[PDB]
């Protein structure tokens, strides 16, 4: 079983299951695009329905994830700043 | 298609299962990693709060 695409992404889900402590979404760019697939022919509404409004979320929470990380590296540089001077 | 995938589908209603708990554990993998950003955050605070204090 299991789809042909849904394997790829299948594929590069188990070759990064783990492997990310800390960052914004970089696997979980392809986990969007699994879930993309997925709602494209996924079925049983209810159970359906949140799974694409989460996406929506993620999208959403990805590019405040961006926004984290982003200031996160700004908290990081304000940090050398002070300890050069 | 409609029918089609309806009763196909369906059927498939076991292997959909899965799916979720991908999605679920999306999720906590993501909530995981926004714990980790918030120890970055609250590290580069403190962190730059005692290097001013050194320097202060």
């Amino acid at each position: 079983l299991g789809g042909d695409l849904h394997a790829q992404i299948m594929r590069g889900t188990r070759a990064r299951p783990g492997q990310q402590p800390g960052s914004g979404d970089i696997d979980m760019e392809v986990l969007l695009r699994g879930v993309e697939k997925l709602c494209a022919v996924y079925p049983l509404p209810g159970a359906l329905e949140r799974v694409p409004v989460i996406r929506q979320k993620w999208q959403a929470q990805s590019n405040t994830l961006a926004y984290y990380e982003a200031k996160i590296a700004e908290q990081q540089e304000m940090l050398d700043r002070i300890a050069q001077e | 298609l409609a029918a089609a995938e309806a009763s196909l589908r369906d059927e498939i209603g076991p292997f959909i299962q899965l799916l979720l708990d991908r999605a679920e554990k999306h999720l906590d993998r993501q909530a995981r990693r926004i714990e980790t950003l918030k120890a970055r955050a609250e590290l580069n605070a403190g962190r730059l709060s005692q290097y001013s204090g050194d320097g202060h």
